[PDB]
């Protein structure tokens, strides 16, 4: 009562500017939930209104759905769907079992999105040729992120990473981080046929390039949400999905409680120690 | 070289150090002089990185932006005419020897006291050349009312 | 090389039946990803082959999307939204800061579209008219799960349920449970103007209408799936997205380190023990 | 059967070294659990067994139990126990709870025992005096972790600090590094 007739001031502690509930209707980030569906953006359009704060074009909308269903799930033999299917097969609730694979997810599972985007921008950026690029994390003994399949090499291409080079190609305005990794990509083919663009290091690429040149963010802007992490969230947002349908197939299954087995695990303790 | 009118309505201030509250006592006195901006443009912090501080014109809640770094902070803002250098006695020198180099400054306002008198002498002799005014040190300051206030002069509202 | 060649057997611990990636191409159960693409289904399209393991129609698939942007975010300060913010001003990264926020969703914060889903079913299987059900839950002492809303009550609708009830309506082929819930709600309505469907009964009573009415599921394969909680994971994988947009905005807007006030904290210690 | 006879081998994938539980025993790095017990260690005595894998002494093991009770709680302002309550008030379980606060630990909340201890022994094991420390560390602009109370200064000190540190300097044979700290 003192407060909304204003004889106090007292300091809010929060500060948000992504969603205002607190109205008529619903807004996401100065839009209204009316709005969003009578313009018929879809889960990539409110992704843009949620984590950027900004009208993307309906490209840029577009394939940021398709980065989720590409890293939608790679199978359970992955570490973080691993750990989902133990927490699932011991009982627990969804949200408890898709946050014990969801926090595997880090810098050896699922970091080589944002790791080759923050490797080739910073190749491009302070400008050297792709050869340079290649005998400069040659010499400081570090493999380029977001190069090098296990199978798949080259007349056998990988079809997540051509269905996203296709659409990259035709609907982006300009590809400049894209062509400079498909050229890093030309002389790591001359090495080994497997060392190509993974999907992680396409998404790394093609996500730098659609900050940058869709016109809606800045360089500053830009260089910004690469570095706080939107790469991140990128790969855990298609990954929660996966990850969830591994828990409502072991739920459907009605696999046991998982112990693993002692032979393959090798014990090595000290003698009295 | 110094000049007579020191501060004016249109006074800007850059505060070298984390006083919030000496901070929030300006704005509390600009908004009741009826100025149209507060007198703090910019805050300086050598242990914290570039953010922005959450601060009251009145009722109604602005961001002072916050500079590791003083270039930054003259850089960004070139309408500042006034440093109020909170530093400490062993920081106070270094400080204002350094808020020297950029010409925009005409008036250092230096709050510690215990500063040798050996290093004081070079604040006056440096100041002497660059033809800029020094209030301090050892002082709260100094109001000019309707205008600008230095810090923590005059107290609380 | 025993096992190659067959001279030994060993059993299979685990068993997944939603994603093969040991082949050519990333195959969703039985689908393999250039097909997924090309046959133009979704987030929510991929969604229906994760999770249930079966093609939905194009009307099924895009009220999955539809579900996900309207449960993306509802504001900072519902409970999961503001461990997010917590975690994230603490300097912790995406995946922790997520996780802190999407482990509050349980019973009391967004267990509102699997409870009313289970409770309106619940009703409708056992058949009893929709004055009978709200008359059992009125002497039982429970409130009906997903009916009533803070403030917008009637000739003030909730646009979330305007858009979603609108969609469900033209395009799903039978709403008996939908229609039910509407017939409780008209109940509800004569009390007080406030107890409508909400956004969360109005999921889960369209969720459970889309699995046994679009032909894909029987009714024991729609019924299992409700119990095992797929109402669950759609909740958690829309608000996961406002959830990391609340992570992306407390990165740029640089907040420090909260700490709660003193004076919020009633401090309520014993004298000695 | 076939690997019980030795006809074939089967690459270990897991590598242990704390506990050992396929015996007639349980075993916590190479001592059993009777003798854990027979010898009176503690929880700081386990503690020693199942994170470094050694016979700590008796000293030791009673120092991690003191930092334990110590660092037990800071009240519910903190951020990890803020966040611990709303996700009790929400309704969720124990491990839940405990899970969301716990997750707030990390650099800016609970990571000062952790980079306090890197901070010092960078300043010690490359040797400069405290006052070139205090020198080098203010033109660097970085606060020394581990400096630094909000309300008890001096003549007021802090009580759990008084309680530690009169038991490390009776107890431990030799704290360079505590002198160190306490020249900083
Ligand atoms: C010698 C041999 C065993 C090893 O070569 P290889 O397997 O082709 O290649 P390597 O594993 O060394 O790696 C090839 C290059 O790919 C690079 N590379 C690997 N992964 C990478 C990544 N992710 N990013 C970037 N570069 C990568 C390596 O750095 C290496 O670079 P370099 O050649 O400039 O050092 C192979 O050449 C061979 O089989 N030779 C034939 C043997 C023979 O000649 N015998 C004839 C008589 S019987
Ligand atoms: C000027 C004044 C406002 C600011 O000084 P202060 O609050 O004592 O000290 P600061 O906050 O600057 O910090 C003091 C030192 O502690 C250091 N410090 C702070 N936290 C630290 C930490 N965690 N680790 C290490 N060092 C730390 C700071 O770096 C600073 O070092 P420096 O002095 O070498 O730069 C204060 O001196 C004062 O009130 N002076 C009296 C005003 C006056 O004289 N008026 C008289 C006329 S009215
Ligand atoms: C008496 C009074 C204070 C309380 O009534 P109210 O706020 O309208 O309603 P209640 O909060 O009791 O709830 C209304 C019904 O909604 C039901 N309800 C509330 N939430 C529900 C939910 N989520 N699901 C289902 N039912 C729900 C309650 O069970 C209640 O049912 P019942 O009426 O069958 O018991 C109110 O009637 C009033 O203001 N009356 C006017 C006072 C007056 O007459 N004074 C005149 C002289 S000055």
């Amino acid at each position: 009562w003192a407060r909304e007739l204003g004889l106090i001031r007292k300091p809010a502690s929060f500060m948000t500017s992504i969603c205002d509930e607190r109205g008529q209707e619903l807004i996401y980030a100065g839009m209204p939930i009316t709005e969003v569906f009578k313009e018929e953006m879809g889960i990539g359009g409110v992704l843009g209104l949620l984590w950027f704060q900004k009208r993307l074009p309906k490209y840029s909308c577009q394939f940021i759905e398709m980065c989720l269903m590409v890293t939608a799930d790679h199978g359970p033999a992955v570490s973080g769907a691993h750990n989902t299917i133990i927490c699932a097969r011991a009982g627990k609730d969804l949200v408890s079992s898709l946050t014990s694979g969801l926090l595997t997810i880090g810098d050896r599972f699922g970091g080589a999105l944002d790791a080759a985007a923050k490797m080739f921008s910073k190749a491009f950026d302070s400008g050297i040729i792709p050869m340079e690029f290649v005998n400069k994390m040659k010499k400081e003994g570090k493999l380029i992120m977001g190069i090098g399949h296990r199978v798949k090499s080259i007349n056998n291409p990988d079809m997540r990473v051509q269905i996203l080079k296709d659409y990259v190609r035709q609907h982006f305005p300009a590809t400049p981080l894209l062509d400079y990794a498909l050229e890093v990509e030309k002389i790591t083919t001359s090495k080994k046929p497997n060392l190509i663009l993974n999907v992680d290091g396409l998404i790394g690429v093609a996500f730098v390039d659609m900050l940058r040149n869709c016109g809606s963010f800045t360089r500053e802007e830009a260089d910004e949400y690469i570095d706080i992490g939107a790469l991140n969230g990128i790969f855990v947002l298609g990954r929660s999905m996966g990850f969830i349908g591994h828990y409502l197939d072991q739920k459907r299954l009605k696999q046991g409680l998982y112990r693993h087995p002692w032979d393959d695990i090798s014990y090595v303790l000290p003698e009295h120690m | 070289g110094k000049s007579t009118t020191l501060f004016s309505r249109h006074t800007k201030a850059i505060v070298w150090g984390m006083q919030t509250r000496a901070v929030q006592g300006m704005l509390d006195f600009d908004y009741v002089c009826s100025r149209d901006e507060p007198s703090v443009a910019a805050m300086v912090y050598p242990f914290t990185g570039d953010h922005k501080q959450k601060f009251y014109w009145g009722h109604k809640e602005i961001l002072i932006p916050v500079f590791k770094n003083m270039a930054d902070a003259m850089r960004k803002h070139p309408e500042v005419d006034v440093l109020i250098n909170f530093a400490s006695l062993r920081s106070a020198y270094d400080s204002t020897m350094e808020t020297m180099n950029y010409a925009q400054i005409r008036t250092i306002a230096i709050i510690a006291q215990g500063i040798p008198e050996a290093l004081t002498r070079k604040l006056i002799k440096k100041a002497d050349q660059k033809g800029v005014t020094i209030i301090g040190p050892a002082t709260v300051g100094g109001i000019k009312p309707g205008c600008f206030k230095i810090g923590n002069t005059g107290g609380m509202l």
